[PDB]
């Protein structure tokens, strides 16, 4: 029902993507049809690049400067995916107004 | 306990699933434990005669003695080995599946003044205990663990699914529980071991090609 | 689609599932929105109204 | 949406950079003719005797 | 997928104490803006890294 | 274009009052550099007399 | 190889420290487990040592009470000290 | 994006990335600071009581 | 910004105590600590020890395939002797007991406190014995006692708390894996604490700990601020926290989605560059500007397997209390006590008082991010007498260096000959190949 | 229960202080309060008395302004003080400072209650 | 998925305990421990 | 720094570096340790 990023209405009112039906789980399976894939159990960085000063961790003080700024940057990486082992067991319903 | 004595088995390494420890190198730490063995029809009756009703005794009965799913759909993938499914297996022998979990049970904490002298005492009660006002009980209802069993033989059978009767029990925790498993990893701060036969292995392999010519140069 | 038609729901949730779902495996929950059920309703409505 | 994707299992993965998962159809198959022959090498047609 | 973000900011916000005409706000995971009390800027940066 | 797509966008959906939203930053696996910005916000106020 | 057990006892040396200093600090922690209302401290306790809580001195450490966890080669002697004294008291 | 009374002077504002002291102005949450032990009395030789 | 913790203890309110948490966990993963290594320098030199050889810590890289062309073979040689080391510890004797450093030494403060216990000896035996039955027979259990002297009933009591659980933990053993980690990083701490009521002792994972704000000291119990962070069952949680964990708390352990299972998550500070490289899931950096590869350096996700994550942060903050100077009544004695900053001071009396500030232990810990609890100060203040302020938390340890120096383990002096044993051993295996 | 009381840590420390509750008034509970000890033999208390070594501190009794500025109480009743004086010591029920502060301040309230009291008792008879 | 323990007593029946054997079946293919390694690793060693 | 195993470039030659890679820097063989702990190993049993 989300209108920040379903952004076509429908004529009938309200958003077209409320308009679509999906049967997400079909029967028993043995196992995780839909389940969360991610690499060597959640790896993700917390990098720092930062000059005199880190206003992030609060320190002052820096023995091995990344640059001569006063300054911080944060960076932060993520690698992840999802997994779907039998589509057969989802059903879809589309309004065709999204377009495919 | 089977056959109302105690008994010890060992557990082989390749037939337990232990899950959510903790990085911890013991086995009693496990919150979930599958033990999944091949028994004997034998061993199935020796240990669950008391339990079996006698639709599970056809079943191990009138098992073909070498499974089929409801809409009669055979399953396919019970005819290919690797280089458990198989709820009998070729022998003769019944999976046998046994889920240890801890559960969670909701207990009262109970603050009881004795009668005679002004003490207060304290008592832990499950959760059916109605609580004694007029006297002053004050009572807080916390959540614990509590070891749970079932047991699967096949794929129809399934006996004593109840919660596990020895609770390995300490006197202050109502929450301290385990299983009958108890074991240990050989390993070195947190990691995966590292056995006698992985630090031999590369020289086990080494040994096979330079014994493979010295015996194809006694052959030419 | 365009125009919603139960009459082709229950004949696609039926197709995939026929002889291959036990009697008891068949309920099919759908997730949708809040004007997707609106939708159903008025259509479950032409169904019984039939 | 968070909420969503709260509900599915997870799986930890040995890196690389790609899964696969290997599906299987039934082992009993109904095989199409080409055509009959008779004893004398030659076809069936339709517009033929028994 | 893999994903990255980065936030830079200046050095002298290390103690940079907010004197709150307005209320300082943090936006929520849900899409609300929640009134906060906390007066050091780098609280409010480091929520919305995350 | 991201998605493999090759023949293009249609221009119909190029047009003024296109709303767009952020979705996510994909990076190249080996030797990336930084991409993507954090947002912030601010509330108002109201008043009244006798 | 006495002279190559000199060339690793400064391993062995820091070790015994910490050993000592690691039941320093159990022991202190047992002494505030048994004032938490725990009626396992009664079956591992004496009926005199179960008594020393109610003296208003058991939140410091033994240490400023003149009580050390010692293993050193003193202790070991004394303790053998002990007992060939006691099989020598034991004839006659 | 308009007004919800009559004197809602204030609208809601909101910028990315790198944030100054001058986008900590801007949305007003800063202030100079009132030295309070500070306090002077200009210097004369008072005659009124002459 | 960490709150001020000079503070009276009303405003030391319930988000106070929560904000000292959300500091340890955001902030702090510094690893800044002047007398102990980094955490991938320890992590490197365990990894030799399960043979597992990194190529970037023996040469400049130029792979991360499984396959000897162009990786290189381990050649375990350093462990056999560190289990020489490991196994003669083992087969030292173990008699750790508790005595009196100067048994002849018996005072009246002392002589009045066994008076004491002798005294509240008797008031039991004439309430438990029914007139008599059993009057004489407990009167003869404690007739030895009126030998027994003070510093021997604390010792009978302080030998009989360590008798019985050296025995049942098989402490020997928590000892003798701490002693393999001595050789390895140089770092051996152990973790004391009344967990389910019962003291328990546990070995610290020196990857694991933060030690802060310590002064060139090689004792673990100088430092001012551990961060202890694990992956902690659900069920270790509810073994521990049983007692403070809100039924809504208890649904964030039950809403949990499934199991997953040394990648925790890596951070770099001090970077020099935005140029990282990973697909694989180990981060890959500028060759001589930075670490140059990234093994786990940190514990960020909130569950790992099923397994939930366990900060517990330790600190010593600031307690103000008073020291009031009071006369004897009997006698013309100046005495002094020490009382907190709540306790008003009885004037016309003469009890001249002055307010000075204190360390405190404090404790708190959260369970992944929703859960917060036990935020208070630690019950167990390792008190010392004329000290109000000396105190540590249960972390007890030392780092084996010399002379304020990060130490050269055991390892760290044999790892330059095991990586040329490797690089010799290569063009032995290519020369036995051609 | 949490009166009084530090359940933490799978062990149960206390203070010394006995929060009474949820019994009942001296009228409305049918046993005429919760009677926590056999010592005289009926010592009785009702839903908002606290105890501190045997002292029972009065919860139906209010605080003099006298009696207030003096002993420096911050309650409006005798036991609504006394669980205002434990306040620090109820987080911490094995620190030495905490006790000797506990201790020093529970025989003000109990000499604070005797004078007001005796002043009660003194006014009516007069 | 493995049903709620945080129930009482009570509706703990015989559905649910027969869904938390369902759930473990098939989930012996898998490795779901840190400390330990994988079983086509131990079938080399033996 | 000897004992911890750092080599001082500018204490054994005149140097005409900062990158720590032996085709530039020298590897240290740590020689020195094993004949001080004797003594100090000898100290621990006087
Ligand atoms: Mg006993």
């Amino acid at each position: 029902d989300d209108p920040v990023r379903n952004k076509i209405l429908h004529p009938m009112g309200g958003v077209a993507f409320s308009y679509r039906y999906d049967i997400w789980y079909i029967g028993t399976m043995d196992q995780p049809n839909i389940f969360k894939c991610k690499i060597k159990g959640d790896n993700e960085y917390r990098g720092y690049q930062w000059g005199i000063r880190n206003p992030f961790t609060g320190q002052k003080g820096n023995p091995y400067m990344s640059f001569d700024e006063d300054s911080a940057v944060i960076h932060r990486m993520a690698t992840l995916g999802v997994c779907v082992l039998d589509p057969t067991r989802t059903m879809s319903l589309i309004p065709a107004i999204l377009q495919g | 306990i089977v056959g109302g004595e105690p008994v010890i088995e060992r557990v082989n390494p390749l037939k337990i699933r232990i899950f959510k420890s903790g990085y911890s190198n013991k086995v009693e730490d496990a919150d979930m434990i599958i033990l999944e063995d091949y028994w004997s029809p034998g061993r199935v009756i020796d240990t669950y005669y008391d339990v079996l009703s006698p639709k599970d005794i056809k079943y191990i009965e009138t098992m073909p003695d070498y499974a089929v799913d409801q809409m009669d759909n055979i399953d396919e993938r019970y005819g290919f080995v690797n280089q458990s499914l198989l709820p009998y297996d070729l022998a003769g022998n019944l999976r046998v599946l046994r889920l240890y979990w801890k559960s969670k049970r909701k207990i009262l904490k109970v603050k009881s003044y004795d009668p005679e002298t002004g003490e207060e005492e304290w008592n832990f009660y499950p959760e059916n205990y109605v609580v004694n006002k007029e006297a002053g009980e004050e009572v807080q209802s916390f959540w614990v663990n509590e070891a749970w069993e079932g047991t699967m033989i096949g794929n129809e059978i399934f006996v004593n699914m109840r919660p596990r009767l020895i609770q390995y029990n300490r006197l202050n925790n109502p929450s301290r529980c385990h299983f009958g498993i108890v074991g240990s990893i050989y390993n070195l701060n947190d990691s995966r071991p590292f056995s006698l036969v992985d630090m031999m292995k590369p020289y086990n392999y080494l040994y096979d090609a330079i014994h493979d010519r010295l015996n194809k140069a006694i052959a030419s | 689609y365009n125009t919603f038609s139960l009459k082709l729901l229950e004949d696609a949730l039926y197709e995939l599932s026929a002889s291959k779902l036990a009697m008891d495996d068949r309920l099919f929950v759908i997730k949708t929105g809040e004007r997707g059920a609106i939708q159903f309703h008025k259509e479950v409505l032409k169904t019984v109204s039939g | 949406l968070d909420t969503f994707l709260n509900s599915f299992p997870t799986r930890e993965f040995e890196d690389d950079n790609e899964y696969y998962w290997d599906v299987i159809g039934s082992s009993r198959r109904n095989i199409p003719l080409v055509e009959a022959r008779d004893e004398n090498g030659v076809v069936v047609a339709a517009n033929a005797a028994n | 997928t893999t994903i990255r973000i980065q936030h830079k900011v200046a050095g002298n916000k290390l103690n940079k104490k907010l004197a709150m005409g307005i209320p300082m706000v943090r936006n929520l995971e849900s899409g609300k803006q929640v009134k906060d009390t906390a007066n050091m800027w780098m609280h409010y940066v480091d929520w919305e890294v995350e | 274009l991201m998605g493999g797509n090759t023949q293009g966008v249609p221009a119909e959906r190029l047009q003024q009052g296109e709303r767009f939203s952020i979705e996510f930053a994909p990076v190249e696996k080996e030797l990336s550099r930084k991409v993507g910005d954090v947002r912030f916000t601010s509330p108002v106020s109201m008043r009244n007399e006798w | 190889t006495l002279q190559s057990s000199h060339i690793t006892e400064w391993l062995f040396t820091i070790h015994d420290d910490v050993k000592k200093r690691a039941l320093e600090c159990f022991l202190e922690t047992a002494k505030v487990a048994l004032k938490g209302r725990n009626k396992k401290f009664q079956y591992i306790l004496s009926d005199t040592s179960t008594r020393v809580m109610e003296i208003d001195g058991d939140e410091f450490a033994e240490a400023d009470y003149g009580l050390v966890v010692d293993n050193s080669n003193g202790t070991q002697e004394l303790q053998q000290k002990l007992d060939t004294l006691a099989q020598a008291a034991l004839q006659t | 994006a308009g007004k919800l009374g009559k004197f809602q002077m204030l609208g809601f504002q909101h910028w990315k990335g790198l944030t100054s002291d001058n986008h900590l102005g801007a949305i007003f949450q800063q202030a100079p600071q009132k030295a309070t032990n500070l306090m002077v009395q200009l210097l004369a030789f008072y005659r009124g009581k002459s | 910004n960490f709150p001020r913790q000079m503070l009276p203890f009303s405003k030391k309110t319930k988000q106070w105590r929560k904000d000292c948490l959300l500091w340890a966990n955001q902030k702090t993963f510094f690893n800044y600590s002047l007398v102990r290594k980094s955490v991938i320098h320890k992590k490197i030199n365990y990894d030799l020890l399960n043979g597992r050889l990194h190529m970037s810590d023996l040469e400049l890289v130029l792979i991360k395939a499984a396959y000897i062309p162009d990786r290189l073979q381990h050649y375990p040689i350093m462990n056999s002797k560190l289990n020489v080391l490991r196994g003669e510890e083992s087969k030292r004797v173990f008699d750790f007991k508790v005595v009196v450093t100067n048994p002849n030494a018996i005072s009246e403060i002392e002589d009045n406190k066994k008076n004491e216990l002798l005294q509240r000896l008797q008031e039991m035996i004439t309430d438990t014995s029914i007139s008599e039955d059993e009057y004489n027979i407990k009167l003869e259990k404690l007739n030895d006692y009126y030998t027994y002297e003070w510093q021997d009933i604390r010792e009978v009591r302080a030998n009989e708390l360590l008798n019985h659980y050296i025995k049942e933990y098989d402490i020997p053993l928590i000892f003798n894996n701490g002693f393999m980690d001595a050789m390895t990083c140089g770092e051996e701490i152990y973790q004391c604490d009344i967990v389910g009521g019962e003291p328990v002792i546990e070995r610290v994972n020196p990857l694991k700990i933060r030690i802060f704000k310590s002064g060139y000291s090689n004792k673990v119990e100088d430092a001012d601020m551990i961060i202890l962070e694990d992956y902690w069952s659900p069920g270790r949680v509810i073994d521990t926290y049983y007692d403070v964990l809100s039924p809504k708390d208890i649904k964030y352990i039950e809403t949990m989605p499934d199991y997953i299972g040394e990648r925790y998550g890596f951070v770099n500070q001090n970077m020099i560059g935005d140029e990282i490289t990973v697909r694989d899931g180990t981060y890959f950096f500028d060759p001589a500007n930075l670490f140059t590869e990234g093994i786990a350096n940190s514990l960020l996700p909130y569950d790992l397997a099923g397994n939930l994550r366990v900060l517990r942060l330790y600190w010593k903050s600031k307690r103000k209390i008073l020291k009031v100077k009071s006369y004897d009544p009997e006698t013309g004695e100046e005495e002094w006590n020490f009382y907190p900053e709540n306790y008003v001071v009885n004037k016309e009396a003469g009890e001249e008082v002055q307010s000075f500030w204190v360390n405190e232990a404090w404790e708190g810990t959260m369970i992944g991010n929703e859960i917060f609890v036990n935020m208070r100060p630690r019950l167990i203040q390792y008190n010392r007498l004329n000290n109000p302020s000396r105190c540590h938390f249960g972390i007890v340890g030392s780092i084996y260096n010399l002379n304020d120096s990060r130490p050269f383990s055991l390892v760290d002096m044999m790892k330059p000959y095991n990586y040329l044993y490797d690089a010799i051993h290569d063009r032995l295996n290519k020369a036995i190949a051609s | 229960a949490f009166g009084g009381w530090l359940n933490t840590q799978g062990g149960d420390f206390t203070n010394g202080v006995t929060f009474i509750n949820e019994g009942g008034s001296h009228e409305e509970n049918p046993y005429q309060g919760i009677q926590i000890g056999v010592d005289g033999a009926p010592n009785l208390v009702e839903q908002g008395e606290v105890v501190y070594d045997d002292y029972v501190f009065s919860d139906r009794m209010e605080i003099p302004d006298d009696i207030r500025k003096e002993y420096k109480l911050r309650g409006k009743t005798f036991a609504k003080a006394a669980k205002s004086a434990q306040r620090e010591s109820e987080e911490r029920p094995n620190d030495p400072l905490s006790t000797k502060g506990l201790q020093a301040a529970m025989e003000r309230i109990a000499t604070a209650q005797e004078e007001a009291r005796q002043r009660k008792e003194a006014h009516r008879e007069g």
